[PDB]
């Protein structure tokens, strides 16, 4: 695997140990899960024309489409919380234990 | 109220004497009482004890404790005259038996 | 809600399921995971109640992080091998990767947090459709690629579901968050047996719905969700109390009642492939689901608990909407032993 | 085909059943007020179901047969012996007010159903959101406990919200001595040993709370003993009233639906007045409960569903 | 792992495919049927328990449906189960069959030629 | 009698309960039908009769 | 087979579609005919048992066993009658329904042919028996009861499924004729040593061995009349039979596995015994008499000798009988003075003549006064641990002393002396009551002359 490939696998690790790692703002998580998303595009983009796979060539843009929908459902939860407490720190959300 | 709740009081004891003088203790109405007394004391003591008691001992011997009996007598006499040892220590023949190669 | 939308969400939370179950194609598996998922999210808020919003909110980024591992290793997969038909998953990495993206999605141990507290925050329909209808997707997809998984890492993940599930579910007052350790610990066995025959976990996944529908349903039917609501039923309706202690001693696993099967046929299986510590293992550990559950018996049948006097004005009326398949499922989660052979027709 | 889900999706609607004529009129006030009969008049005048002040025994009304039952399987409790002795160390205050409420919650089900599902008007005497003046009247004559207060107050917050609080209240102000001269005047021996103190609480409870907070949604129609009376001047007062206060005007279909679902199935209705909160006044201890739900269970028509008794004759049972 | 799942020749959802036809259906008097109509007639009784009616008259024609519907269902399900372990027999024979090298046939012993170790009770 | 006029009531709805039987009845026909069919199928195959 | 078992089932429905009053009449006469039809099975050969089908045989060990099972029901339908009369038709049907469950599981198990069906029967004859003593006991502690009862038993089966899919999955079947025929030698090895402790502790657990009987003392003394009467007669020899089932399959193991629990069974008759004679409770005193009786029958299978073989068939019998006696006589005083402390009530004999007649017959059996098969038992078993080792009768003669003591004691304390004083509600004995005990004591009696009929296939 030449070096870009582990970059890109770099960037997705980064992404999802910082979805992991959540500081206060629930914004800054879903930050985290879109560059999850635009790190497998840029993957599978890349492995997709290395191969010059044809049909393939759509699959990232379908990728794309189920990006906004998890994005515009998290948006929306956020806006419920944020209605809740006034903010969208992640400490409110602590009604519900184990 | 230093009561936690509305509760009934205990209920005492009913003595089935009080109503029924001859009350056998199987029931609070008398003719019900009565004939469970009569059907327990028929099918316990007439029917299951000692008609099932008297079918146990006249069992047949299927266990063949007799036919056992009759087949000992029989070897025994016949073994006796032939001279022959009332009993053989080995149970198999060792003729049909073949032990491993050898000693060692 | 309109009841027309709400419709709809079921049909396309189905139709995700049933998009996962029918692809051949790793990318049509990651649009039913997703599908599913959008219109899995309304439902549980239906009723707004914060505490609702918040296990939607639990819910949503669990199983989001769980599909971005699922297509990095979808991705990883292609990588190494140009296919994209689900398959025996050429890449271990990858395999690693499917197994712990399908482990958060399902909720095993150590990902199993998340299940206590969504259930609890969302109503008993929503927990109804959570604990039964969510399981079938992983679970099918895990069937398929049963062959690759890596047997260590399956096998430590039950037994993990299992003692957490068994542990947590002893210190719960509330009837949810007893159902949602209860479906970890059953979790943990489904997947205990699949590297050995997927049958098995068909078997164990079919009868462990029949056994949640039935209890799920008696919780609806008595609308309790905390033991001392429970336990006022016995004077108002003490035949559901009953079924509910017979489906209790069911889902303990007592012989002669159908919970008592799938145990006894995955403890078999594995002793097949030569698996003795583990069956023994787990057969102790799920005396903590009976403990837990003949607390609940005692609670709500076994004996009587102290009634309210409002409860009165209760006899006068009766249950008015009925729900048809109660019964059979009743019968089916506790008369079924003897069918046992049957069991060859799900392979 | 009962109302539900399916129902709603093919065509039917409550929003076109309203024809400005729907009203839920409440008419409070003191004891031995004329309440009762301007709200007879009332209903009568504008084509409204009227509705009799909920007691003891209403729920025996609309279920079986309307005969009440017997107090030990229905109710539990004694207005009379609530009079008699106030203080009474078992209990009978609080398990009168909590049943009452009960009963008043259940009537307020009942008539919203009916306005919801044919579209003509309710006339209540009391209702839910009045019952706390009786309440407080008990708290600070010491007749019952704070806990018992904290009970009802629980009790009233997770169902009281659940429904539209009525269009019209209407007042009939009654002064303390022109009702204490009508007890004394009735006859009933057991009403007349009602304190000052006991009325005078129901009144300060009724104007000083409950009036304000039912001003600041709808519009309330305060009335004298005199012009109470005079029924056709209230009607044509109630006639151009501009209700544009409360939540009525901003009720959608969907959210009718959601409210009509609530009032049938009276089980929901009365889902948290039994919560397990364990006061001495109500809790029953499990002998008795398990013997008078028993000794229900052999009444009459009670001990199946209604289609399937046969001993008050029931037909065709075994087809079903 | 899926033992018969991708057995050569089967028919996606088939049920019952047409070689099942070659086997002798299950007789209508079968014990598995008569225990499935048991419980039909248990859920039937059930379903006049929970619905608070005359536990053993209240419907007879629901009743009915719950017993006949459960033996329907029974039938198809014996007949799968049957055919299933019918293959199942098939399979394994035809597969000794072409191994013999894996199942060697043994000529065997008689007890008086084998040497058991004796332990006695004392 | 009642207060509610209970509308189930003596006089059962006898549409359920003609299709409730007919359904019962009609599933008991195929099954004997079916039966019927899956024995001379069975015989015809193995050469029995 | 089915001629008993069939029949036993339509009691379910026949108690069901009774009159209010007239259900502990029909139940009683039809577990009467039924225990009339199990008689015949006493009919056994010398050679081979009765293989009725391939799934129900009968043996000369299973055949009295199952005629004392179907003995019982009648006696606790009797026992129970008078303290459920303030109960609601329904329970009492649900209670007679649970006692018919019992006794179809008990029917099945003590006659199934394969090791894991027997298993499954085994088991769920649980289901019943913490049913009747969590919802029927009398006081608060029965429900930790059940938890005991429940958490015992079922910790030492699990092992045992584990193991019995085990040997399938090696020998190829579990049917007892062909594990019989095709048995072979257990060797010395680790795994091994825990396939015999997989088959034995669970069997061990029910008896009980001593160090985990605690669950007894509970379940016993908290249960109500009928769930002492069938857990002390029947379930506790579900041990016994399980335990002589399965001890083919340990052969040669047995002889060095069986110390530990030889020594556990040999003391703790001591130490049982001599927890009788400090005992308050004369419920608890009775319940340890089983312990410290069936430690005699874990001896006589551990040793495995034809002789203790036909003497713990014997003592099984034996006890059963003896100890149902003993519970229903303390029964008929607690239902008077609603104590079960020894001293309360004393003097009785004064004041009821003929029930402490059934107590010194009683008392006679449980001390294993000769020519009762309690001494056949008893003697037979001694005479074979004898053979086992000689030291042997110092204990099992200190046992035998020490049974004695706290025997009569239990009759001094509770028939002689003066009657208390304060205690005037005594009523005459009912006639209920005396049935109950002939009914108990005279089967006992009549089974010395021919005692051929419950000594086992060794006989
Ligand atoms: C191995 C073999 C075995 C396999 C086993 C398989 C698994 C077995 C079962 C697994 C577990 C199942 C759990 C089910 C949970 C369901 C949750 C739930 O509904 O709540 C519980 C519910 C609670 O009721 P409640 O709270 O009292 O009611 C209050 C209301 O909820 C109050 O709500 P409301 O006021 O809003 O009321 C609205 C109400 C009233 O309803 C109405 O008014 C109807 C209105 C009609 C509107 C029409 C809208 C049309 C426009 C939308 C189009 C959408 C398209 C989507 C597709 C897009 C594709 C790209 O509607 C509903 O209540 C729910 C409607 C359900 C709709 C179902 C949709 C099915 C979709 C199918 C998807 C698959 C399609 C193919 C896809 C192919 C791939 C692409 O009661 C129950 O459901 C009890 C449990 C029922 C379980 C059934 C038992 C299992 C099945 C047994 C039958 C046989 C099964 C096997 C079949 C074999 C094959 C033939
Ligand atoms: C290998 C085994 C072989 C056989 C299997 C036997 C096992 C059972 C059978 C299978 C399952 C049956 C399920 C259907 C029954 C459910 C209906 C019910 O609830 O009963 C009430 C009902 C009484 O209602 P009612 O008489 O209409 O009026 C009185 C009121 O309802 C007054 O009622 P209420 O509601 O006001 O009373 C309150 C009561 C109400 O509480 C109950 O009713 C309890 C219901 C039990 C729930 C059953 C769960 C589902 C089955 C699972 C069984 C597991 C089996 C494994 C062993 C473990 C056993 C636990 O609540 C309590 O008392 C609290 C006590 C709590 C104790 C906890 C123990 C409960 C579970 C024990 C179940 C044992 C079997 C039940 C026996 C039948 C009863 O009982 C019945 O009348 C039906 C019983 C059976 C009908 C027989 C009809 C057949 C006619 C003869 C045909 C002849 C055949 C041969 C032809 C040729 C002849 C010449
Ligand atoms: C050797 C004797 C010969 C007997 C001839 C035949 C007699 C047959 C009787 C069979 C036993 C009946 C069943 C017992 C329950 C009795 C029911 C009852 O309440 O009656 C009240 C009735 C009316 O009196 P009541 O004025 O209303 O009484 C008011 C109070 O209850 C006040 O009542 P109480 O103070 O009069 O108390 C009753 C009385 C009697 O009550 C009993 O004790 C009955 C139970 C006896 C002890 C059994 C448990 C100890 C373990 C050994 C078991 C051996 C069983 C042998 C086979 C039995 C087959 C049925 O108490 C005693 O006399 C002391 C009993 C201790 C006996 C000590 C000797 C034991 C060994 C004897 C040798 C045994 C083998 C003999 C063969 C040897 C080689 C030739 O009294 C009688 O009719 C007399 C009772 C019968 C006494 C027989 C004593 C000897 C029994 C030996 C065993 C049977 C052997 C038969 C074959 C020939 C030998
Ligand atoms: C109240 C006053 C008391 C005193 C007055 C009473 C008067 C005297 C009456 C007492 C009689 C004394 C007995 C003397 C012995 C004679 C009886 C003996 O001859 O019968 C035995 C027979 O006894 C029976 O074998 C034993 C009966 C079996 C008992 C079964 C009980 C019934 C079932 C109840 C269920 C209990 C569960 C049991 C679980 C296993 C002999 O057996 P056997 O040597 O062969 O016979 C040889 C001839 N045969 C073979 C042709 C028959
Ligand atoms: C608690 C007991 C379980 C209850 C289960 C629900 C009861 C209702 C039955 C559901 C109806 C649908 C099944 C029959 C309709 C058509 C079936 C056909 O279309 O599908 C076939 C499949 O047939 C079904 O598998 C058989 C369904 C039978 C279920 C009953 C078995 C229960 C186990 C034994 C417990 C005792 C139950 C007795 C009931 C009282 C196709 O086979 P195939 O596509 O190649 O396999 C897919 C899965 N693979 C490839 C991974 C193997
Ligand atoms: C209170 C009631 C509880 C129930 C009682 C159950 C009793 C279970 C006891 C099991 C009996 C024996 C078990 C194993 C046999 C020998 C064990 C050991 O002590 O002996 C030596 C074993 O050697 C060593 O000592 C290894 C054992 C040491 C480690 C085990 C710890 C035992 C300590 C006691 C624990 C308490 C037991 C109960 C737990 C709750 C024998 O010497 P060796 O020739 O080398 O081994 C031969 C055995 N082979 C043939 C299999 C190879
Ligand atoms: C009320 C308390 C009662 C307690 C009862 C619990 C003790 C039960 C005895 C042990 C149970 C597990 C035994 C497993 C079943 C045996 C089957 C078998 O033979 O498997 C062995 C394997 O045996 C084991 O693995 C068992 C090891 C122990 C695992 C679980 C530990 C449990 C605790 C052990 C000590 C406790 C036992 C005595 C305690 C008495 C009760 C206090 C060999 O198989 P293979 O692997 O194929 O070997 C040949 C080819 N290689
Ligand atoms: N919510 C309540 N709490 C306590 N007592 C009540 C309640 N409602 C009515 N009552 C009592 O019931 C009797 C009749 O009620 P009232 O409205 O004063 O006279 P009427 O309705 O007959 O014109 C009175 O004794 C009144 O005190």
């Amino acid at each position: 695997m030449p070096l870009v490939y582990m970059n890109i696998i770099m960037a997705f690790a980064i992404a999802l140990a910082g979805l992991l790692m959540y500081r206060s703002h629930l914004m800054s998580s879903l930050l985290c899960l879109e560059g999850m998303m635009l790190s497998l595009f840029i993957m599978s983009t890349l492995i997709i024309l290395n191969t010059h796979f044809t049909l393939a060539n759509m699959m990232p843009i379908i990728l794309l489409v189920f990006a906004a929908c998890e994005a515009a459902l998290g948006l929306s939860l956020l806006v419920m919380v944020s209605n809740t407490y006034g903010t969208d720190y992640v400490q409110n959300l602590n009604l519900l234990q184990c | 109220p230093t009561i936690r709740l509305q509760e009934d009081p205990d209920p005492e004891d009913e003595n089935l004497y009080e109503k029924n003088p001859d009350s056998h203790g199987y029931d609070k109405d008398p003719i019900v009482d009565l004939w469970n007394m009569r059907v327990v004391f028929f099918f316990g003591f007439s029917i299951v004890l000692v008609l099932g008691s008297t079918f146990v001992a006249y069992l047949p011997d299927y266990r063949m404790q007799e036919w056992a009996r009759r087949e000992a007598e029989r070897l025994v006499k016949y073994r006796e005259a032939n001279g022959l040892p009332l009993m053989e220590s080995n149970c198999f023949d060792p003729n049909k038996i073949q032990l491993p190669e050898d000693e060692d | 809600m309109n009841p027309i939308i709400y419709t709809t969400l079921i049909m396309t939370v189905m139709s995700g399921t049933m998009l996962v179950m029918i692809s051949s194609h790793w990318l049509l598996i990651w649009i039913g995971f997703e599908m599913n998922l959008l219109a899995m999210i309304p439902v549980l808020m239906k009723n707004f109640n914060p505490r609702a919003t918040e296990a939607a909110t639990k819910y949503f980024l669990t199983q989001a992080t769980a599909s971005m591992m699922l297509m990095m290793a979808i991705i990883i997969n292609l990588l190494y091998s140009g296919q994209w038909t689900i398959t025996k998953m050429f890449n271990p990495v990858a395999m690693t990767m499917m197994t712990m993206a399908l482990a958060m999605k399902l909720g095993l141990s150590p990902f199993h947090f998340w299940v206590p507290e969504v259930t609890q925050g969302i109503s008993l329909q929503a927990g109804l459709l959570l604990l039964t209808w969510q399981k079938l997707a992983p679970l099918s997809v895990l069937c398929q690629i049963s062959q690759s998984i890596n047997p260590n890492l399956m096998l430590t993940m039950a037994m993990l579901s299992i003692l957490i599930g068994g542990w947590g579910g002893l210190n719960q007052t509330q009837l949810r968050k007893i159902m949602a350790y209860s479906s970890i610990a059953h979790m943990g066995w489904m997947t205990a047996v699949l590297p050995y025959n997927t049958t098995m976990t068909i078997l164990n996944l079919l009868i462990y719905i029949t056994m949640t529908l039935a209890m799920f349903m008696l919780l609806i039917h008595s609308s309790a969700t905390t033991t001392l609501s429970l336990s006022h039923t016995w004077n108002k309706m003490p035949v559901i109390t009953s079924l509910m202690m017979v489906t209790l001693l069911s889902m303990g696993g007592l012989p002669p009642l159908s919970g008592f099967m799938p145990k006894w046929m995955i403890i078999q299986e594995m002793t097949k492939n030569e698996s003795i510590i583990m069956p023994t293992l787990m057969a102790m550990t799920a005396l903590l689901n009976l403990y837990f559950y003949m607390r609940l018996a005692y609670s709500s049948s076994l004996t009587m608990f102290p009634s309210t006097n409002n409860m009165k004005m209760k006899w006068q009326f009766e249950h008015t909407k009925q729900m048809k398949l109660l019964p059979t499922m009743i019968v089916l989660s506790t008369l079924v032993l003897p069918m046992t052979p049957a069991l060859s027709s799900l392979n | 085909l009962q109302y539900g889900p399916l129902a709603f999706v093919l065509g039917e609607r409550t929003t076109r059943k309203l024809t400005e004529t729907s009203k839920v009129i409440t008419v409070d006030g003191n004891i031995c007020s004329g309440k009762g009969r301007l709200a007879r008049e009332i209903a009568e005048k504008l084509g409204l179901r009227h509705f009799p002040e909920a007691g003891i025994h209403y729920a025996d009304s609309t279920t079986g047969d309307g005969k009440p039952l017997d107090v030990q399987l229905s109710g539990n409790c004694s207005l009379e012996k609530f009079y008699d002795d106030p203080k009474s160390n078992d209990g009978n205050s609080y398990r009168l007010q909590s049943w009452l409420y009960a009963s008043r919650l259940l009537q307020y089900a009942d008539a919203l159903e009916h306005l919801l599902s044919t579209g003509q008007g309710v006339v209540l005497e009391r209702s839910i959101y009045s019952d706390f003046v009786f309440l407080e009247a008990m708290y600070r004559q010491g007749f019952i406990r704070k806990q018992c207060v904290e009970h009802y107050n629980e009790v009233k917050k997770v169902t009281a919200c659940e429904y539209l609080p009525p269009h019209v209240v209407v007042y009939v102000d009654v002064p303390v001595p022109e009702i204490q001269s009508r007890i004394q005047k009735k006859g009933n021996p057991h009403e007349m040993k009602i304190t000052a103190a006991y009325l005078q609480d129901i009144e300060n409870a009724y104007k000083k709370t409950f009036l304000p907070e039912m001003s600041e949604k709808c519009e309330v129609l305060q009335y004298s003993a005199r012009e109470a009376e005079d029924a056709e001047k209230v009607v044509e007062d109630i006639e151009y009233l501009k209700c544009d206060k409360g939540p009525w005007p901003d009720q959608d279909d969907r959210t009718f639906h959601r409210l009509r679902m609530l009032v049938q199935n009276k089980l929901e209705v009365l889902n948290y007045t039994t919560i397990p909160v364990y006061l001495p006044e109500i809790t029953i201890g499990a002998h008795q409960s398990d013997r008078v739900f028993q000794k229900f269970t052999e009444l009459p028509g009670r001990k199946y569903s209604p289609g399937y008794n046969e001993d008050v004759g029931d037909k065709w049972i075994w087809l079903k | 792992m899926t033992m018969m799942s991708g057995r050569p020749g089967r028919v996606p959802l088939q049920f019952l495919p047409n070689e099942a036809r070659s086997l002798p259906p299950p007789k209508l008097t079968d014990p598995r049927l008569v225990y499935m109509g048991f419980l039909g007639y248990c859920s039937g009784l059930i379903d006049n328990a929970i619905r608070r009616r005359p536990v053993v008259s209240a419907g007879l024609h629901r009743q009915l449906l719950y017993v006949t519907s459960f033996v329907f269902f029974g039938y198809y399900l014996l007949k799968r189960q049957d055919y299933m372990y019918a293959l199942r027999d098939h399979d394994m024979f035809a597969y000794v069959k072409s191994h013999p090298e894996d199942f060697p046939e043994k000529d065997k012993k008689t007890y008086g030629e084998i040497l058991e170790e004796f332990h006695p009770v004392r | 009698k009642f207060y509610i006029r209970e509308p189930p009531h003596g006089s059962p709805d006898w549409l359920k309960v003609g299709l409730t039987l007919g359904t019962s009845v009609f599933l008991w026909i195929y099954l004997i039908k079916q039966h019927k069919e899956d024995v001379l199928e069975y015989k015809r195959r193995n050469g029995l009769e | 087979m089915l001629k008993i078992i069939i029949p036993t089932t339509m009691l379910l429905p026949m108690t069901w579609m009774s009159k209010h009053n007239m259900i502990w009449i029909n139940a009683t006469v039809h577990s009467l005919l039924i225990s009339l039809i199990s008689l015949s099975l006493l009919n056994q050969l010398g050679e081979n048992s009765l293989n009725f089908s391939l799934t129900f045989f009968s043996d000369s060990l299973s055949a009295p066993l199952l005629v004392l099972t179907t003995w019982l029901l009648p006696l606790m339908l009797m026992a129970s009658q008078s303290h459920l009369s303030k109960e609601t038709t329904t329970r009492k049907k649900l209670y007679i329904t649970m006692l018919i469950l019992l006794q179809l599981f008990l029917i099945m198990t003590f006659t199934a042919t394969e090791l894991i069906l027997f298993y499954i029967l085994f088991e769920a004859t649980l289901v019943p028996t913490l049913i009747i003593i969590t919802r029927w006991g009398n006081q608060t502690e029965r429900l930790n009861a059940g938890l005991y009862f429940l958490f015992y038993t079922l910790a030492g089966s699990l092992p045992l499924l584990v193991a019995l899919v085990y040997i399938q999955n090696t020998t190829g079947s579990l049917n007892f004729l062909i594990i019989h025929y095709w048995s072979h030698p257990l060797s010395n090895s680790w795994s091994n040593i825990f396939m015999w402790l997989a088959c034995i502790m669970a069997f061990m657990v029910k008896m009980p061995l001593y160090g985990l009987h605690l669950w007894l003392p509970k379940a016993h003394v908290e249960a109500p009349i009928a769930g002492s009467m069938v857990l002390a007669a029947v379930l506790l020899k579900l041990g016994g039979y399980g335990m002589m089932r399965i001890t083919t399959i340990l052969n040669p193991l047995t002889n060095y596995m069986a110390y530990p629990f030889l020594m556990l069974s040999m003391w703790g008759m001591i130490m049982t015994s001599s927890i009788c004679l400090r005992q308050t409770d004369l419920k608890s005193l009775i319940a340890y008499s089983s312990v410290s009786h069936m430690a005699l029958v874990i001896v006589a299978i551990m040793i495995q000798t034809p002789w203790s073989f036909m003497g713990a068939t014997a003592l099984m019998i034996a006890h059963g009988l003896t100890s149902s006696m003993l519970f229903c006589l303390a029964n008929t005083n607690y239902e008077r003075v609603h104590s079960r402390t020894m001293i309360l009530a004393r003097g009785l004999q004064t004041l009821l003549p003929l029930m402490a007649t059934w107590w010194l017959v009683a008392s006679l059996t449980n001390l294993a006064l000769p020519p009762s098969i309690n001494l056949i038992g008893e003697l037979f078993i001694i005479t074979a641990s004898f053979s086992w080792s000689n030291i042997t009768i110092i204990l099992m003669g200190m046992n035998m002393m020490i049974t004695a003591l706290y025997s009569l004691y239990m009759l001094i304390t509770t028939q002689r002396g003066k009657y208390t004083h304060h205690i005037n509600n005594i009523k005459p004995s009912f006639t209920r009551e005396n049935a109950l005990m002939a009914l108990h004591i005279l089967p006992l009696l009549l089974l010395t002359l021919n005692p051929k009929m419950i000594l086992g296939p060794l006989y």
